[PDB]
């Protein structure tokens, strides 16, 4: 049982980004230890657009799925599970982060569980967060992603990861999470 | 001191600490015998030297003799004799040919230290503080002498090393590779040690076991040393730590290409060479010429890493540095890159000085932007006169307002780079360093210019002499901020195109040995892009070197921590900048800041004027405890190294004093636990049997929440000895740091003689 | 199968195992994507390549375009341009300036194999079993051009890879570095692992863990590639174990001066290259002049290190060796050496000849001291011919008479080296390697015969080629013990030195091409005093070599555990010896050092008339078993390691048929265990669902007192499953092991169908 | 090596490894109202070299929420025996005529294919034969809990104002988590 608290919580005095929280509460029985009179308005609309997926979804993760773990948070920085269908025709995958790294090296995040032979298309939306200085990343010059692939490229082969979308997430506690369609 | 035993032809160099023994085998070359502890003097030690008939091995000697290359120790080797490991000297020759035999001539002893003119290395002030051995060995097919150098420090632990080469006969020669020591061991069960990284994360520890083959580290970025690796080699046994165990230092005195190796053979057989890459190099000698190597530093310690450390710091303060410095703190000063990017005038810059005079500060620095058309990256650079538009007054005014104000100048210089949008390159293009029908590669929109040729070097050094002409400036900032690529000079020959690097640096040596000179009441400060170029060589011109361009409260605590192996803290600098980074975005308290700026030179690149009124008294409480504290932790006073970063969570380091009066001791957490165990504070160095109090500030953090901390339901001072706070400690309380922020905390803790 | 996607210039090169992606930036330059195991190919693989913002970086594109060398997996890199990190080629030319371009042309892709005449490769039999891809790029500034070879082999997870250079304008240029490959990798979780040793201990196998730097093996022996380090790496996962995980090998096929290295820089990415030392290499090229560098073998597995020892085992022994020798089964000999090193004569030997007939020996090998007056290590090498006073018949006769008894004959030759006291050397002693007015080093009192000159090499032939005319000679042994001393050579101008050292090996090929063409019947054994010369390409050449001048059971194992990475089990060869050894002096059981020898080529070293009548028995039953069983040990069957000598007490290893019905088992001890644990032993390649059924032998032999067995209270065919064979295993009994001898002990199985 | 879970408040079952040596290792509990934090019923042998996805292992767990002993001993001879069972600390169970007793449940798996492999017999097996039947395959819903919205301090208007809001976003149950009951304003009196 898992849920999505306050910012500043009780416990360790942290500030984390929301949708980390609500990425990290998807594997489980979804819940909100909030109040939502105190919340802002352009928050408030994000909490409708996660209880449609939890709804969307809820089957997949619960009721029939297997679960990999993909990489040990207790062996390095990030961390990284999935979860796949029974007939192997849904997918979804998550990657965290602990602390955020300067002028660091490339990422392939690679999966398991899936079957070669099958095309899948996979999606994920990297849109921004309310906290990104985008002046900022202009004067440092380094200022719908839905691509179909076979089952053993994604296996032997991972998915890029590009830093720069980890860093518009919030940066020190940011995480993805991908969609796998058999289509 | 130097002994010879003529009946034995022996060298036994030693002092209180440390002792070298060679010897002059039967074919007139120089062996290692014994380097380490010191140890007792007898007439006779020749029995140190075995030697055993084998397979496959080649003698040097005529046939009764038995005397191979392969498995003897000897120093500064060559190749094709007998060795099958990788040589120190390359010759080539007018036959074809690359065989040379050097033997034993002569040797010399005496008090003192010479200069090696052309380039940079340690002086021993006065004499009878050192002591000098040369010895000369001469080759009669090619008629060139070679001059090896060892120099002994009395009251340190250190050896340096160095050659020399000279051509006289009517022929000429072509030198491919040169080293300037190489150190052979008898066994192979040893740690290296190396200090690698990047750009925003530099010199980080790194720890390799030994093993049967070649481990080595090099540089091949042309105009530095680079901030990818670092010209030091450690060697350590696998079982020493900070305060126990034996260890060997080196370290060489140059910022060009460089290659440290070590060779380890299947006898079990260890070899240590460092020197400059031969990568690209070839340097032509005819009668009446020579050439001189840079310098090798060597240290051994038999007391844990922290004893090594603390003798370069001293040897590096005190020998190194020039005297005008050597004994004096580093001023306070206010910067303004992070404030304001190249959008200021000359009224912006009055107000952000007015504000920060009363503080406490005591110099201002202009950054890039005043000069040229320099209002954006792509133009400007290369021309260095006042912008006009944006200073109508001038440097000249702006400097006598500042004084005027109560404050210092200071300004910013490239003198390296060109850009194609100014006038140098219009007027004349062909002082680029580049080969023809070849494309230009470019870094940031610039590009190099050849410090080879002086005419073009003298063309430089005017038009900036008049700016310290005209105006009262009190310091200057040289940064460097593109590498070299495809190295050609259009004012050469045919031959002499492999010296361009090395003639190079020599310019820049020459320049700055010219601006010094000129103008010995200026104090400058060594960029190469924020640590790209940190080295001794750099700190016997400038002071102090810019550490870093991260500026963050951690990370800084794991960059300075690997750097504090073989600099001084004085060399570092360290500023306080804004809250939400610029590099990382993560968000610190003010206090952490503070306590990690405070073990190097301390300054500022906030905007006063844009923070609290809580905020204001903190930074001056932060100024006073500095400008108290500053000549123990700067002049005198000893770093030691007590938690690392790179091994566990905690950082963790104190200065004391050098009569063991007076301490200071800090205290680092990164990741903040719930429900964790109880900890203890060891300090390492001080006196037991005194009585020192100890003394703690802890004010709660402002994001501090106190009504929350009731529905969970959870300055100091005291007396103690010296023995009980090195094996007790002092007990910090988990909540105690828990309201000092939290995520990144830090404790500072001062101690007294009373 | 290789594909284009000319749309996207790109190249996918697959079989059923294997991938290999690349493509054409758009500086001209080819760039990897993917190394592995086999994926399906689309027609857009654009997305795997990815560009940043870094600091510090150099573009060498136009201005508005991203891409620096330093950040990119670059197919045969150069320095000079934007990339920091060690190159792999370096050209020099008349103006002074090492900076060269090379940009893509065209390609061509065919099926089939070529031979790369000057050098040995592998070789295809049909059209059907590999296929080919050449690129083309020129260098305008120069007017030269470079083809870069791929080759694929079906069946096979194998690829190869090699780089020819062609001159085309009137300029000259110099070559000073040209390796023949270089793979990057994108991280740096591997370990690399090699074979290392000395003489009488070689190729023992050495695990290192990646670190940022340099990790390089070498070679600079000159005359071979040496007993330090052998030309093979290894890239291998930390979790990767005898059947399973995941390892990349390298082998190049070169038997001079090699360098193989691997970089790891700062940003977590691996380079490794292989080629030739750089250090005496400076090739000239003129019109029309063209040079070709050696061949490199790369093998992929995922499923652990047998399965890629026994692809480089099949590809060598199918697609390597000439076909005269292909699926032949060697025969049984005998060797004087240690029975008679020097002192013998005809009739010492008609007695020696005379025994080993019985026992059912098939072939007689004589050894040193036949020739000139060769009666001690310091005389008569150089004069091949018949001495009149130990073998008043002459070799003809003596050949007829050994013939007439019913065996073969066989000779020793050394022909590459020269006495001083010999007539070669008082006819002409300019034909020596060596500089002038430089001292010359001996080894074993013998200097090197200078083949870089081709009037040499030929009077040599003409001297021996009779010898074998007259006689009936069916085997020769080729032995060379001495390194290369002092490089240079009469016959060359100045600009001639360097390629010596390659000259030298390119020589030594052409007088065995000359030897295997004129006799296509004659079996050549190789030899540089035991196992310094085990390259391929000597494999390509001599069917077999000797393995190490050990002969001990107990090293002999530690050795053969190490050389069966890469090599056949049919080129080592073994030998059965005295007792009390000459190298190490141990003692052993007659009936382990017949179990240790099986498993190789099967001989003897011994005066079968000096043993006892109780063992002159046990070499009648071990010559009938392994030629009963040589036909499954040698030409068809796989090798499987299952313990591994370098960590624990015990050895164990097994091969079996192709059609897993028939397979022998060998365990090996090395010292007593007294109370010890339960032992058990389990096999690996079989078949589950058959009916084997397991024999073995526990014969108490000599050595064992049944009569002290007695006062400390102290059937073999059983029918099992492949299951339980390899999830349970074979019981061990300590007590039976104890009767084989106690300290030095072994065991055979041996496993049938039904 | 030997794979245990352990931990503490606020910080459960932390994954650790301890490679085996000739004596004895073991987990137990002595907390007698429940297993505790600090360690968990569950005990892994796999081969040194075994990852995720290759490589074989052992698993051994015990039906039981009370007092428990895990222990792994190790001989001089290279023999290694696992038990579990209940904790004999203070255990002494009499039995007279006619009279039983019963022990708890072991379950062992077997994979030899990582780790994944045998976590995933576990979540199947534990889903499909250990819950009941009626919540067996189903979806839990979402709730709402105010521990951490008023903790002590609050009332009945307070939350049918927290109820109301949490109907728009899309919640589909509430739960008061404490104070309900009379005389509880602490954590002193009331319980």
């Amino acid at each position: 049982g898992s849920h999505v608290s306050a910012v500043p919580n009780h416990q360790m005095h942290r500030m984390t980004p929301i949708e980390t929280r609500a990425n990290v509460a998807y594997f489980g029985t979804f819940g909100y230890e909030l109040d939502l009179n105190l919340l802002s308005e352009a928050e408030l609309e994000s909490v409708k657009k996660q209880i449609a997926f939890m709804k969307e979804y809820r089957e997949l993760i619960q009721v029939d799925g297997d679960f990999y773990r993909l990489l040990s948070p207790f062996e390095g920085n990030e961390t990284a599970w999935m979860v796949v269908a029974q007939d192997k025709s849904r997918a979804v995958a998550a990657f965290y982060q602990r602390m955020n790294k300067v002028n660091a090296s490339w990422i392939r995040f690679k999966l398991q569980g899936l079957d070669a032979g099958t095309l899948y298309e996979v999606s994920c939306d990297m849109a921004p967060s309310a906290s990104y200085d985008e002046s900022l990343a202009k004067i440092y010059g380094i200022q719908v992603k839905t691509y179909r692939a076979y089952g053993d490229e994604l296996m032997q082969v991972g998915i890029p990861i590009d830093r720069e979308d980890l860093n518009k997430k919030g940066g020190d506690f940011a995480s993805l999470l991908y969609t796998l369609k058999k289509v | 001191a130097v002994i010879f035993h003529e009946k034995t032809k022996e060298f036994h160099i030693f002092n209180r600490e440390v002792s070298y023994l060679m010897r002059i085998m039967e074919n007139g070359q120089l062996e290692n015998l014994y380097y380490g502890k010191v140890i007792r003097d007898k007439e006779d030690f020749g029995y140190l030297h075995e030697e055993a008939m084998r397979s496959q091995m080649s003698v040097c000697i005529p046939e009764p003799g038995i005397l191979s290359m392969q498995y003897t120790r000897q120093e500064y080797p060559v190749y094709g004799t007998g060795d099958y490991r990788s040589p120190a000297l390359t010759v080539l020759q007018e036959n074809g040919s690359r065989l040379v035999d050097f033997s034993y001539v002569s040797h010399e002893i005496y008090k003192g230290k010479k200069g090696i003119p052309p380039l940079p290395s340690t002086y021993a002030e006065s004499e009878d503080e050192a002591e000098t051995l040369e010895v000369t060995l001469h080759d009669q097919v090619t008629d060139t002498d070679l001059v090896l150098t060892y120099t002994i420090y009395e009251d340190y632990p250190v050896i340096t090393r160095n050659a020399r080469f000279e051509q006289k006969g009517e022929q000429k020669i072509v030198l491919e590779r040169a080293m300037s020591a190489s150190v052979e061991f008898l066994d192979m069960d040893y740690e290296l040690v190396q200090l690698s990284g990047a750009w925003s994360r530099e010199r980080y520890v790194k720890n390799r076991k030994l093993e049967m083959g070649i481990q080595s580290v090099h540089s091949l970025n042309g105009t530095c040393g680079g901030a990818e690796h670092n010209p030091f080699i450690a060697l350590k046994r696998p079982q020493t730590t900070e305060n126990q165990g034996e260890v060997y230092g080196f370290s060489l005195v140059y910022s060009g290409n460089f290659l440290a190796q070590a060779e380890v053979s299947t006898f079990d057989m260890t070899r240590v060479m460092l020197g400059i890459n031969p990568e690209d190099f070839s340097w032509e000698l005819n009668q009446g010429e020579s050439f001189q190597t840079p310098e090798v530093v060597m240290v051994y310690s038999d007391r844990g890493l922290n004893k090594m450390s603390q003798a370069y710091h001293r040897l590096y303060r005190t020998r190194l540095m020039r005297v005008t410095w050597r004994d004096k703190a580093r001023p306070i000063l206010l910067n303004n890159w992070e404030a304001t990017y190249f959008d200021f005038n000359e009224e912006k810059i009055l107000k952000i000085a007015e504000k920060a005079k009363e503080a406490g500060v005591e110099l201002f620095v202009l950054d890039d932007g005043w000069f040229g058309a320099r209002n954006d990256d792509y133009r400007g650079l290369g021309d260095w006169y006042v912008n006009l538009e944006k200073l109508p007054d001038g440097i000249a005014g702006l400097s006598r307002k500042v004084e005027a104000l109560g404050l210092k100048f200071g300004l910013w210089v490239e003198l390296e780079m060109v850009n194609k949008d100014s006038d140098l390159y219009r007027a004349h293009p062909d002082w680029l360093i580049g080969a023809p029908d070849r494309f230009e590669s470019h870094a940031r929109h610039q590009h190099v210019l050849d410090f080879s040729r002086k005419e073009v070097v003298d063309y430089i050094y005017k038009m900036i002499a008049k700016v310290l002409r005209e105006s009262s400036i009190s310091y200057i900032k040289w940064d460097m901020n593109r590498y070299m690529t495809e190295p050609y000079s259009r004012g050469a020959d045919a031959s002499q195109q492999g010296k361009v690097m090395h003639k190079y640096i020599l310019g820049v040596y020459d320049l700055y040995t010219r601006l010094t000179t000129e103008f010995p009441e200026i104090l400058f400060e060594s960029c190469a892009s924020g640590g790209a170029r940190f080295d001794p060589a750099m700190l016997y011109f400038a002071p102090q070197t810019w550490t870093s361009d991260d500026t963050d409260a951690s990370e800084r605590t794991k960059i300075q921590y690997g750097t504090s192996y073989v600099y001084p803290v004085v060399s570092m600098g360290s500023h306080v900048s804004a809250v939400p980074n610029h590099q990382m975005h993560r968000m610190t308290p003010i206090e952490t800041r503070a306590n990690v700026a405070y073990f190097g030179t301390f300054g500022y690149e906030l905007d006063l004027n844009l923070l609290s009124e809580a905020e204001l008294e903190s930074v001056k409480k932060q100024i006073a405890f500095m400008k108290e504290y500053r000549e123990l932790i700067q002049v005198d006073g000893d770093f030691y190294r007590l938690l690392s970063p790179f091994e566990g969570n905690e950082t963790a380091w104190m200065v004391v004093a050098q009569d063991k009066s007076r301490a200071v001791a800090a205290f680092y957490q990164r990741m903040n636990k719930v429900n964790a165990s109880w900890i203890r504070f060891k300090l390492q160095g001080l006196d037991a049997g005194t009585l020192y109090e100890v003394s703690c500030d802890m004010a709660p953090s402002a994001s501090y929440d106190e009504s929350l901390a009731k529905i969970y339901g959870i300055v100091k001072t005291y007396r103690a000895y010296g023995d009980e706070l090195m094996q007790v400690g002092i007990p910090i309380d988990r909540e105690d740091l828990n309201k000092k922020g939290g995520d990144f905390a830090s404790l500072l803790y001062t101690l007294k003689k009373v």
